[PDB]
């Protein structure tokens, strides 16, 4: 249904394909700047939507937003935690005091 | 002094709100009003930081 | 002084009672716990002082409860079946019930006798409270329409029993006139216009009090109904899932208490708002409370 | 007695019903009412509870005659 | 409960109506011609002086006389069906409230248009210390609007995204109760007014290059969320797509201006069906919606004559 | 020869039932409309309750049929 | 003695459908009464007019019990 | 036997407590929307009334079959 | 007229009642129309009088077969 | 005959009855939404004299089967 | 046939009645959608009539029905 | 050869009859009633309204199916 | 021999089902109000839960009839 | 059989219409929420007919208490 | 004895029906209210099963009167 | 024996009758309310297949009501 539209675009050329993680079809399309534009405005026509992530991981290069994803990956659960701990910590400390 | 010591007991209920904690009444803390309000302020600051 | 005899009334079942009493326990066992009552999807939070009269309230209920029940003989039901504890001539087991109750041919007109007298008397204390607070405010309007509509249920209740009550209706034809005399006289001197419209609604409210004999007698029957097909279809029907048979019968039971006993002792404070209030008016102006300081503490 | 006695049964039995399906029927929407003025404010609840009990006269009237047929019984 | 003893002053009140020669005739007016018409219409019985302020003032007072009763004098699930007609004027007023409250103007600053509950509500919520307080202290028990404050009140303290979310959510559970009633015709008026809401949202969105998800709203069945997205980017032929549905004019128009005007259109034609149920309520709001009709021709002939607008000037705020 | 106090006495059991079933039928709008009147305002509560009132001619009537077919009894 | 209990049970089963019917009736009727009488008291003789209509069917009933049982 | 007079009356009485019942179900519409007009206006009234008062034929007719059962009795 | 004749007039009596039943349920959402109709404006009465008294010959042929029984009685 | 022709002409009136029954419980939202469409213009009366009119072959059949029981009487 | 053909006159009655009965009930809210539509526009008066003409097979199978009683009559 | 129990017989499948008329013409008023609006809405899913239409007389024929029953047991 | 017995267990059956079928007509109306506020909030469930707990002193009443009947069997 | 052959094809044929009443009763409002989603979309065709066939169940239960009754005939 | 046991279970037949009945009466719109608040949110399902479940109470009891039928024949 | 399995049979006909009428009565709004929040939303299905199942406990009720009446049959 889009290689429909992909026929409307560069005919030998645009290669696009999708190739794992089963959960969305990575559809890659890849054939120039205006006339892919173009071929993007006509997809969206036919129905496609672009990966569009917040902050910088849909703001920057994919390979930097894939190890800036896979950092912040790594790092976000001891950071919960250690903050879910200092959290209580602080909560078991002050609440008294608060309190009175 | 009073609406300074009403936007202390608002922030010290938000203070227990954002540690989850709710009001339970008790015998009080007397202190003076900028000093209660420094004992305040930075228990807020580092519960709203975190 | 009333609520919890006519919730003895209610409920007759010793074994219920018992349940109650290990509740209150458990409850008393959270008091001395001095945590406040958390309950999530009930939404009950509650502080000790509120549990504490409470529990009080349900010992204070509990005792005379287990008096009418031990004046009706139901323990958990009728257990006179399996241990004859009670006693009538059919089968004497154990002591005797004063009221039987399984049996309506001797005890229902004596328990709406009983019934019908309570409600009088509390009706006449409530008029008796209204006519004396218009004495006490110094408005005759009300202390007069309480003494108007006082006669009249009077001669209503003088008619009735006359008429379709019993013959010799020569020691009350005066007094039923009287009693119109009365009402009639204090409409004069009123000038309200408050009918006979308000007298039946204040005769339909001394009249509803049955409904308490009516919702024990209810329980009464399903409780031995219950009691009777448990204790046959154990014993009866083989002696042998006697373990089965009671866990079945005591389940079904005790989900009948949770689905009726709410609302059977709700029918007491519900008859006791509608009607000793409702005499005694307390719809005027709802008061203004001492709002002392505060000093949460 | 006779087949006379079940008859003025079966006739009380048709009284108390068709009573307490009208206390019931007129219970329905003045509850229903009473339920949203109590849901407006908490003050209003004893004329709520005034309004509620008034209908139960037609009840005690069915009550009074299937006593006056019991009597009769 | 009743939906016919209402019906019978809604008749009353629908034999109370301007026609349209009313308006025709008053193409040519000078503002005391207005004046002398108006002083003959029910509408002028409160005209107080001269000038457009005491003539939009009057048009007030008789909005509030012959419209503001129909929230009163009923009781029950008609109570709770009719509450949901006249309710733009009270989100606006809350809208207000929470600009106030998050601005810092004083509490009489808004002039506070006549809604469905008391004012002294409203002027009683200009102090309340948390959110929740000022949605209890706002909280009728029909009242839609009260239990959408309060379920997106679950947020924050008070907040501009808060207030957007919270007009998303009051639109949503406007949906969520006229799917919830007995009505066969009220549902359908509000469905149609939600879409023409999403398009409004979108042709006002358009060019704006915003996630339209966000903005996209839940309870239409004329367009879809993909129609929507094409909406929200530069395409007309999503408006052209509309075929089949009320928006059947809505067609090869760009201009918000014209497109709002057939859009009105539209709903009033859908409203101008009111008048086949004589038995439930869509009749009622028929009559609201004449009113309303009549409310934009009165303040647009007032201003039409305040500043001598030229009849081409106005030409097109009059063809239905 | 009995069967026809049963016969009356289910009569008068039937015009009871449905006397009481009208005055619900009639109580249950009343009390609607006049819990509504008291919750918009507490001063007509005195009218409200005359129009609540206003509905106890069916039942007096019908009590009136019931001892009268008592009194055939 | 057959037919003597089925003239009074049939002139219950009347009365009993005409107070059912004058009920009915009198449903909406107090009940635009009531929320005219909530709109003002400027109606009250017009909705007691329009209230007390409605009784002709119980005055037709009585009508007809008193003259069944007359034969009665 | 004499199995004619109570089956008669019986007919009649059903005959003339549905045409009650029917004239009521007519009435309670009727003069719902004739309240609420002139609740509106004092200007509709009497063609109110006339709108009202046409429901009674169906009574006028039973009370005529009901004569008729009792000049057959 | 033994057990003929008073059946026989019961289901006359029942046809009688359950037609005027059916009337007056046709005339109630009828004549609240129409009078909603004269409420809106005093110049359709002609053609609302029409569409209110259409709804007549069901009591007329209900009256029609009660005469012919009462030829059979 | 005898008990033959009082339930023939028992089971035609309740025939007739509940035919005229539901012939009126059509035509009340029939002749409602037909003086409603009046309302909005005289220019269907046509077709609303024809779905108004459309209800009466319930009354032709009961009719029919009335005078298919006469016939059997 | 002195006994049984009554019952199954009566039987054929009641059969014809209440599919009467259901039929209206059904073309009730069939002929007001119908109407409302054809107010709306004309050009699905058909689908209208064909709506309308849906409700009528349960009487023919009702009328089949008496029939078939009358042919066991 | 019943004398009274043919009259019966008739008696009760004539109510098994009408009351099943009774119960469809019930479900076919809101359901004629949907379909009539959405068929004022559109002309083109009248295929599934008439087939929800035709979905209430599977009752009506177990009633015939009953009445069928019935006179063969006669 | 006699089936006044079953005369009186008809009655009560009557009479149980009818007080029961009352019941329900106010809980359904009841429950739906006490539903809609427990739906606005949880701060008067507790009354909302006591307002549809008291009409069952219908159903209690005639469970009282009930075993009426049954003592006097 | 006698007369007991009767009484049972009478008693299964009240079963068979009074299940057929309160299945249609439930299919009304069931097949007016499914066209209404119907007219929302096309894409619930395979639930709508799960919500229909849902009260399918108490017309089997009727059927199967007839074919018993039938079994015993 | 041929005829008192035969009335007995058709009064417990008359009880356990209309006791149903009432019991879905009450459900319908308890359960459509409870079908509302679940759809509000996931945290209501509660106090929603409990008032659905409240109403059974009515249902037990009839089946206890219907037990007490069967004991009594 | 005379008419007593055939009023047996009645009965317990009668019984399932009415308690499938109240079963289809609560699940009309019952799927009424599912099928709009199933239109609403595919993700409370669940909660609306087990609030309709949630009826049919009254249909179980009665089918065993009716084999213990087979039984006595």
């Amino acid at each position: 249904l889009v290689e429909e539209a992909l026929r409307k675009a560069l005919e030998d050329r645009y290669l696009l394909a999708h190739e794992a993680y089963a959960g969305g079809v990575a559809a890659l399309v890849v054939v120039h700047r205006k006339e892919v534009d173009q071929a993007k405005a006509a997809l969206s026509r036919a129905g496609v939507a672009e990966l569009r992530l917040p902050g910088a991981l849909g703001e920057l290069p994919l390979s930097e937003a894939a190890r800036r994803l896979k950092e912040r990956a790594e790092a976000a659960p001891r950071e919960l935690s250690e903050v879910r701990q200092h959290l209580a910590k602080l909560a078991r400390e002050s609440a008294s005091t608060l309190q009175s | 002094e009073l609406r300074r010591w009403e936007a202390v007991s608002a922030g010290a209920e938000h203070t227990l709100s954002l540690l989850g904690l709710e009001a339970e009444p008790a015998r009080p803390f007397p202190e003076g009003l900028e000093a209660a309000e420094k004992a305040l302020s930075p228990i807020q600051a580092h519960a709203e930081g975190l | 002084v009333f609520f919890p005899f006519w919730f003895g009334m209610i409920v007759g079942d010793i074994g219920y009672a018992l349940l109650f009493y290990l509740v209150g326990r458990w409850l008393s066992g959270y008091v001395k716990r001095n945590e406040p009552l958390v309950i999530d999807l009930f939404a009950l939070k509650l502080k000790p002082q509120v549990i504490g009269k409470l529990v009080h309230i349900l010992n204070w209920m509990v005792f005379w409860t287990v008096v009418w029940g031990v004046i009706y003989g139901e323990f958990f039901g009728t257990f006179l079946e399996h241990l004859g504890v009670f006693g009538t001539p059919e089968h004497p087991g154990l002591i005797p019930i004063l009221i039987h109750r399984i049996d309506t041919a001797k005890t229902a007109n004596l328990l709406i006798l009983l019934s019908v007298a309570f409600g009088v008397v509390l009706v006449f204390f409530g008029l008796a409270l209204r006519a004396y607070l218009g004495l006490k405010h110094r408005h005759m309007a009300h202390f007069w329409e309480g003494v108007g509509y006082l006669g009249g249920l009077v001669g209503v209740l003088a008619l009735a029993a006359s008429y379709l009550g019993n013959l010799q209706a020569g020691w009350l034809q005066g007094l039923m006139y009287l009693g119109f005399g009365v009402f009639l006289l204090a409409v004069l001197m009123s000038r309200i216009w408050l009918m006979i419209p308000e007298i039946f609604t204040q005769a339909g409210h001394i009249l509803s009090h049955i409904r308490i004999y009516a919702v024990g007698a209810a329980g009464g029957i399903l409780a031995g109904l219950l009691t009777d097909v448990g204790f046959a279809l154990a014993e009866r029907l083989g002696l042998l899932g006697v373990l089965l048979g009671l866990l079945v019968a005591g389940v079904l039971h005790l989900l009948i208490l949770l689905l009726t006993t709410l609302g059977h002792m709700l029918q007491p404070i519900r008859l006791l708002w509608v009607e000793f209030f409702t005499k005694f008016g307390f719809y005027e102006e709802n008061g203004r409370p001492y709002r002392p300081f505060k000093s949460v503490r | 007695g006779g087949l006379d006695r079940g008859l003025i049964a079966v006739g009380m039995g048709l009284a108390v019903g068709l009573a307490a399906l009208g206390t019931g029927v007129a219970q329905a929407r003045i509850g229903a009412a009473g339920v949203g003025a109590i849901a407006e404010d908490r003050s209003n609840f004893g004329t709520a509870l005034i309004f509620l009990l008034l209908p139960e006269t037609l009840v005690i009237f069915g009550l009074l005659i299937a006593f006056i047929l019991n009597g009769r019984l | 409960d009743d939906f016919a003893y209402l019906n019978a002053r809604v008749r009353v009140r629908r034999g109370t109506l301007l026609k349209e020669s009313f308006f025709q005739e008053a193409l040519d007016l000078s503002f005391a011609d207005f004046l002398r018409l108006l002083s003959e219409t029910v509408y002028g019985g409160e005209l107080a002086g001269q000038g457009l302020p005491d003539v939009d003032r009057a048009v007030l007072r008789t909005q509030a006389k012959l419209v503001g009763d129909l929230p009163r004098l009923v009781t029950g699930e008609a109570r709770e069906a009719v509450r949901l007609l006249l309710l733009r004027n009270d989100l606006h007023n809350l809208q207000a409230l929470l600009r106030a409250k998050a601005t810092g103007r004083p509490f009489e600053e808004v002039l506070l248009l006549p809604g469905t509950l008391r004012e002294e509500v409203w002027r009683q919520a200009y102090e309340a210390q948390d959110p929740a307080g000022m949605a209890q202290v706002l909280a009728v028990p029909g009242h839609p609007l009260a239990r959408a404050l309060r379920a997106v009140l679950r947020e924050t303290q008070d907040l501009a995204r808060v207030e957007a979310l919270l007009a998303k959510r009051f639109f949503e559970d406007v949906a969520k109760a006229a799917k919830g009633l007995d009505q066969p015709a009220l549902r359908d008026y509000l469905a149609l007014e939600v879409d023409a809401e999403n398009l409004r949202t979108a042709f006002k969105l358009q060019g704006s290059g915003l996630a339209p998800d966000a903005f996209f709203l839940k309870g239409g069945r004329f367009v879809d969320r993909v129609r929507f997205a094409r909406l929200m980017e530069g395409d007309y032929a999503v408006l052209d797509e509309l075929s089949g549905t009320p928006f059947s004019g809505l067609s090869g128009v760009r201009d918000l201006k014209a497109l709002e005007r057939g859009l009105r259109c539209v709903l009033l034609k859908e409203a101008k069906k009111g008048v086949q149920d004589p038995l439930g309520v869509g009749l009622v709001l028929a009559y609201v919606k004449e009113r309303e009709w009549e409310a934009v021709r009165l303040r647009l002939l007032a201003r039409r004559a305040y500043f001598g607008l030229p009849r081409a000037q106005v030409e097109e705020e009059v063809v239905c």
